[PDB]
């Protein structure tokens, strides 16, 4: 929200929306050029009001430099992947009930798995622990996860272990 | 006729006498036994209507319903376990005794002779349900929507006795064989009309017409699995049913007098049809589902011709098992997360990679599909409708986008999209699930091969 | 598994010979056939499209107006 | 179009063509060319609109493909044929075009202007 | 594994270098990206101009369409 | 939609939005995210069940008093609808008309 | 397939070598400890940059709240190696 | 506005994590499967087609006769040149 992202993030986009103009690359280069100096004789005020200002004309002047489909690299949501395969992900705790045949039908991960459960079974009071005495009142302030200082795992773990993409 | 209806009678003391935990069993057994004999009932030949006996007798309509519900206590009343698998066993040797005895009262209506006799086992098959549903419903606050929806049956219900025993004193017999070649045409005037408006209306309460509606969704979300399948599969039959017959008499005044009841169901089709759309908690839309393919029913009963009851009862069966069996998949889903709210969990193609198939084959079967007796019985419905009114395409039609576009949303949502991975609860399947789903589609594919069982008397 | 298909960063993609002789051979086949067929072809293939000359046909004069 | 004929005949449609002529009939100088029987007409099956005169050569080639089937060039020859003979009638129609044309410029405008003369 | 090696690419001679050389005029010495010219040198940069596509295989195409009426006549 | 003006957020609104609404946030981000192992069955949120609830229209059976109400409800079921009931009668009686006079031209209709 | 996954000495030797194909700063210290501002000096726009064509080099993600405090390289590294699939 | 040590920490000790967990991951010890405890083929595949053909060609074989309309072809196109042939026909070149 600050100054710094804002201006940043415009900076970035137009980069984006710069991209999606051009082709052959060189011409997309000077051109980004020409902006790098449109930015770069910027930055050097520390004055207030003046700047923002500034800043929303290139907001105005950024939103005239839009073509309706910029181009959206694959992964992020866009017309190409956005999770593509999400009917292949299946969470760890299904398996917890597989048929004990299949269960031995591949005996040693499951081994492994167990010292997971394990792992994860002894803990979670350790956590509760660390967690009850950091918040502050109500744990307003704060959506982060400080770490543990004793030896051991970083407390709230169990879902940021995850299902990979393919 | 009456060697079915000792042996279900003889199935209340198998129930009642009996060893803990063989319940199921027994009853389960000597009910599909019975649906055999059940499927012997067919001789059903040439013109006249098979007659039994003096006090009831069955036509065709009668015969396909008649297999649908002994067929359907089996599944049923196997459906109905493990909703509870905990309790007094006088709990169970009750409801399962209840059931038994609203499937006596079904057999007792469908093959009713005699409208009189037809009327009394008529209130008599709505008690036993009404005591299945609120009983033990689940009971959001209960609703007390058992009670006085007895009440919106009996409110304008109870009258269409009046009319018949007028109907009776005035020509003598109620038989309906006698009644048919006696029958006299009762020309366009005010006695007439708050006559024919009786009868209809009394019927036409059971089968929601658009106006009415309001009577099934909450009555059928308060209802345990085994009440649904009841309900929904059959309890509109019945109405639908004696509208069918009772439409004998009543020759000429049904035109100028079903004019605005055709209207409404032409447009409360749209609307329900609608309205099943948008909303969240899957056990509701199935409901407004059932309220708008019996709003079509209605459509055909009024207008005469012969296409519009084949493609009516057609609709009946059809209908009976589709919306059946996705009501039981919604049980089904609710077993695994306590919800019944639609939107709360999804997945389920990644999961339960098999029942799967059971939504899809399902929700197609109601998305009209072409070899599908749905579609059978719809298409010829549009065809008896689109012959009265070259106009009135436009609705149905529409009706045939938006019921394409709920019954496939139906199957996304709930099934496909994202697994909600703070579930962590859900069981894979059971076999007794493929089991159900099982009995109820193989049957409706297979009545894709032979319809001419399911089509009605004129054929 | 690995063809020696030499997955490689920042330099050009090697090439199967087998596979540049294939795309060639067709090149080859379609311009062969097409100037091969154009050679018995024709883009005007009939008599031309007449002409008003014979609109005269001036015999065909009328007769009662001299 | 040569003549009405009637419908006493009890056909309707091609047994009653527009005639047995498909197109004109030509009263105009001299009659119309030849002839293709109409009863081989039907038993070769020709669909309407593809029946015209010409059949001499199209039913040629109907011949040409079943007469050497492996073949897949056959006759380019009696395709040409028909084409010709079709040619040289489509031709024949754009005649009347002209015909028609130069009758409606020459009686209209003489007949026009020389009529109001007076 | 792969070997990526680096070092060589200059920016010269290619056409960054004349995007470069504009940019000199204007004085803002360099902007950066010797990779692009990665996207230059190398076996591309001699490329095709259109109408090469549609010229692709000629040469041996109507060679032997040059010797396809040899069959009819001899 | 179409994000604008650029708002300066002033001062209170800055502490006051800021401060009060991430702290409701991440109160309820934290409350749901313990996440821990024991749980089987569904996290059961009170979100969306206030959802449920109303949607299922809970002043729906009280009353609705006039204002405009019933105005664009009967209005909402008016226009269209005994317009058509119009039509279908008209088109109706107009096929009746041509069935029982002159021609259909129905010729062999038969199944109907 | 697409076979070759993205392997720590792999990834290493991208973001490295990228770095040092960077030429403003030289390849005279470039470490995935060398610090990516700190020590360089380099442009907070600038780094905005580097992580523009980094993320044109693996072409995908980088959320900009999540670019906005990269910095060092074997950080860099690191998001990569944790976004993407990595480790043995 | 480089990060919050604490989170240099936690996300460095969760990357642990993830590498010993899909270490784990990496199935191939043992195999772990384990789930017990010219012409002639091509002439059988052309009997997969072939008895297709034996049933359906038996089918229609007493079926066409048992029913009355079935199977109805286009009558064979006749030509002129068979029978009888009227032309006199020559020219343009
Ligand atoms: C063609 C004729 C015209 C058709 C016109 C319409 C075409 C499109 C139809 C809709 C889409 C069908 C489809 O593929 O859905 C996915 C659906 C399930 O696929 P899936 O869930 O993606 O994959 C399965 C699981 O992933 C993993 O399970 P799996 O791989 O281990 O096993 C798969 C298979 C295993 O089989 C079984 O479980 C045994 C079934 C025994 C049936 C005994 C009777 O099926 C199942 O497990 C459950 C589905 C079968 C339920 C019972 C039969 C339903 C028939 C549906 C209509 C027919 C569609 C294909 C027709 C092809 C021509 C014959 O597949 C089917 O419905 C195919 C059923 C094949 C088995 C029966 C074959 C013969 C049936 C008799 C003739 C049927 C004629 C029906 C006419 C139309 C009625 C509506
Ligand atoms: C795990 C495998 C599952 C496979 C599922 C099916 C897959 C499709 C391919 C099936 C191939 C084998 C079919 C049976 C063998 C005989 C065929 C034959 O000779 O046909 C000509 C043969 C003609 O001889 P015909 O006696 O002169 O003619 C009588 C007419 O067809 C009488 O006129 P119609 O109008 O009744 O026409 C018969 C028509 C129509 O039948 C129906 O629509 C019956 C409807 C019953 C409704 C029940 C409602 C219950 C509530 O049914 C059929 O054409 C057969 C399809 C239905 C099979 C149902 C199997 C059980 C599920 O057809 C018959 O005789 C019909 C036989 C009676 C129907 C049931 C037959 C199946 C019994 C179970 C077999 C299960 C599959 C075994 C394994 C196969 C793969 C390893």
């Amino acid at each position: 929200l600050t100054h710094q992202q804002k201006v940043l993030q415009l900076y970035k986009r137009a980069l984006r929306h710069l991209e999606s103009r051009c082709v052959h690359r060189d011409k997309y280069r000077y051109f980004a050029c020409l902006l790098r100096a449109r930015f770069d004789e910027h930055k050097n005020e520390k004055d207030m009001v003046k700047a923002t200002q500034l800043l929303r004309e290139a907001e105005k002047e950024f939103w005239h430099g839009q073509h309706p489909q910029p181009y959206i690299f694959p992964e992020s949501p866009g017309g190409t992947s956005y999770e593509r395969y999400e009917c292949y992900k299946v969470p760890e705790w299904c398996l917890d009930d597989w048929h004990p045949s299949e269960k031995a039908m591949y005996p040693d991960y499951f081994a492994k798995r167990e010292q997971w459960k394990k792992l994860r079974r002894e803990s979670w009071e350790r956590e509760v622990k660390q967690l009850q005495e950091e918040t502050p009142v109500g744990g307003p302030r704060t959506e982060a996860l400080p770490p543990a200082r004793k030896q051991g795992d970083l407390p709230p773990l169990w879902w940021h272990i995850v299902t990979r993409p393919r | 006729m009456l060697k079915y209806i000792i042996p279900t009678m003889m199935l209340m003391p198998l129930t009642w006498l009996s060893k803990n935990s063989m319940i199921w069993i027994n009853t389960t057994l000597h009910s599909l036994l019975i649906s055999l004999t059940s499927l012997l009932l067919l001789n059903q030949f040439g013109d006249n209507s098979l007659n039994f006996s003096l006090t009831f007798f069955s036509d065709s309509l009668s015969t396909p319903l008649l297999i649908l519900t002994m067929w359907l206590l089996p599944l049923m009343l196997m459906a109905s376990q493990h909703h509870l698998s905990k309790e007094n066993l006088a709990r169970k040797k009750l409801f399962i005794s209840m059931l038994i005895l609203l499937q006596l009262f079904l057999i007792m209506t469908f093959t009713a002779t005699e409208l009189i006799f037809f009327y009394i086992m008529f209130e008599a098959t709505l008690v036993p349900t009404l005591i299945i549903i609120t009983r033990w419903g689940n009971q959001t606050e209960r609703l007390n929507a058992g009670l006085y929806f007895l009440f919106y049956t009996l409110a304008g219900s109870l009258p269409l006795l009046v009319a018949l025993i007028y109907i009776q004193n005035t020509m003598g017999s109620l038989n309906f064989l006698i009644l048919q070649y006696w029958v006299q045409p009762m020309p366009n005037s005010w006695s007439n009309t708050f006559m024919w408006l009786a009868c209809m209306m009394a019927f036409m309460v059971k089968m929601p017409l658009y106006g009415l509606h309001l009577w099934l969704p909450k009555a059928h979300v308060e209802a345990p699995i085994a009440g649904s399948m009841v309900l929904a599969a059959i309890l509109l039959k019945l109405g639908g049913y004696g509208m069918m017959r009772i439409t004998l008499l009543l020759n000429p005044i049904t035109d100028f007098m079903a004019y605005p009841f055709i209207m409404l169901s032409l447009w409360g089709m749209i609307m329900t049809s609608s309205i099943c759309l948008r909303q969240t908690d899957l056990k509701s839309l199935i409901a407004y589902s059932s309220v708008s393919h019996m709003a079509l029913v209605i459509v055909a009963i009024l207008i005469q011709t012969p296409w519009s009851y084949m493609g009516a009862t057609a609709l009946m069966i059809a209908h009976g098992l589709t919306s059946s069996m996705l009501f039981c998949l919604a049980n089904s889903n609710y077993e695994r997360v306590h919800s019944r709210t639609m939107i709360l969990a999804r997945g389920l193609q990644t999961l339960l990679p098999l029942m799967a198939a059971w939504w899809l084959l399902a929700s197609l079967t109601n998305l009209a599909l072409p070899p599908s007796i749905n579609l059978i019985g719809e298409l010829f419905v549009v065809m008896s409708t689109f012959s009265w009114s070259n106009i009135t395409i436009i609705l149905m039609g529409l009706n045939m986008v938006i019921t394409a576009l709920y019954s496939l949303y139906m199957l996304i949502t709930t099934q496909r999209g994202k697994h909600t991975h703070h579930i962590n609860n859900i069981l894979p399947s059971f076999t007794r699930e493929n089991a159900l789903m099982s009995l109820h589609m193989l049957p409706l594919l297979l009545l894709s091969l032979n319809p001419k069982i399911i089509l009605g008397p004129l054929y | 598994g690995g063809a020696h298909i030499e997955p490689r960063y920042r330099q050009f993609p090697q090439l199967t010979r087998s596979q540049v002789i294939q795309a060639e051979f067709f090149s080859a086949t379609m311009w062969f056939w097409i100037l091969w067929r154009f050679w018995h072809d024709s883009d005007a293939v009939l008599g031309h499209f007449p002409y008003p000359d014979p609109s005269q046909w001036t015999d065909e004069e009328l007769g009662i107006p001299p | 179009a040569r003549r009405y004929l009637g419908d006493a005949s009890v056909e309707p449609e091609p047994l009653r063509m527009p005639t047995f002529p498909p197109d004109y009939g030509f009263p105009e100088r001299k009659e119309r060319e030849m002839v293709a029987t109409q009863q081989e007409m039907n038993d070769a099956q020709l669909v309407l609109q593809q029946r015209d005169y010409c059949a001499h050569y199209l039913i040629r080639f109907l011949k040409c493909k079943r007469d050497s089937f492996p073949n897949f060039l056959a006759c380019k020859h009696e395709q040409h044929d028909w084409d010709y003979c079709e040619h040289l009638d489509y031709v024949k129609r754009m005649k009347e075009f002209e015909r028609e044309r130069r009758l409606l410029q020459r009686k209209k405008r003489r007949e026009q202007r020389e009529a109001d003369m007076a | 594994m792969e070997l990526p090696d680096y070092k060589q690419w200059k920016i010269e001679g290619t056409p960054l270098e004349t995007v470069q050389e504009k940019l000199a005029a204007r004085g803002l010495r360099d902007p950066w990206g010797r990779n692009e010219a990665w996207r230059y040198m190398g076996g591309f940069a001699n490329n095709v101009s259109f109408v090469g596509a549609l010229l692709k295989g000629f040469k041996w195409g109507f060679a032997a369409f040059v010797v396809a009426v040899g069959a009819e006549y001899y | 939609l179409d994000p604008a003006e650029y708002d300066i957020s002033s001062e209170t609104r800055k502490a006051q939005a800021e401060r009060l609404a991430i702290r409701s946030r991440l109160k309820r981000e934290y409350q749901l995210q313990y996440n821990d192992p024991s749980r089987r069955g569904v996290v059961e949120d009170p979100a969306l069940i206030r959802w449920t609830c109303a949607r299922s229209a809970n002043v729906y059976p009280n009353f609705r008093p006039n204002t405009k109400t019933s105005l664009l409800g009967a209005l909402f079921g008016i226009g269209p609808l005994i317009f058509w009931y119009y039509v279908f009668k008209t088109d109706r009686d107009r096929k009746e008309k041509l069935i029982q006079e002159g021609k259909l031209d129905r010729t062999f209709n038969i199944s109907y | 397939s697409d076979a070759p996954p993205l392997t720590l000495e792999g990834i290493k030797d991208r973001v490295l070598y990228v770095l040092k194909l960077y030429d403003k700063i030289d390849p005279e210290k470039l470490s995935v400890n060398s610090h990516f501002m700190k020590d360089l000096g380099l442009d907070s726009l600038d780094q905005v940059e580097i992580i523009m064509a980094m993320e044109d080099e693996f072409g995908f993600e980088i959320p900009d709240i999540d670019a906005e405090k990269l910095m060092c390289p074997q950080e860099i590294v690191d998001y990569i190696a944790d976004k993407k699939d990595v480790y043995e | 506005s480089g990060y919050t040590p604490d989170e240099k920490l936690r996300l460095q000790q969760l990357r642990e994590l993830r590498r010993r967990w899909l270490k784990d991951q990496e199935l191939s010890p043992r195999e772990p499967v384990l789930p017990p405890r010219t012409y002639r083929h091509s002439i059988f595949a052309f009997t997969h087609v072939l008895i297709p053909v034996w049933i359906i060609h038996y089918y229609l074989k007493y079926h066409v006769t048992t029913k009355p309309y079935t199977i109805v072809e286009k009558k064979p196109r006749i030509f002129p040149g068979d029978t009888i042939l009227e032309t006199g026909e020559v020219i343009p070149p």
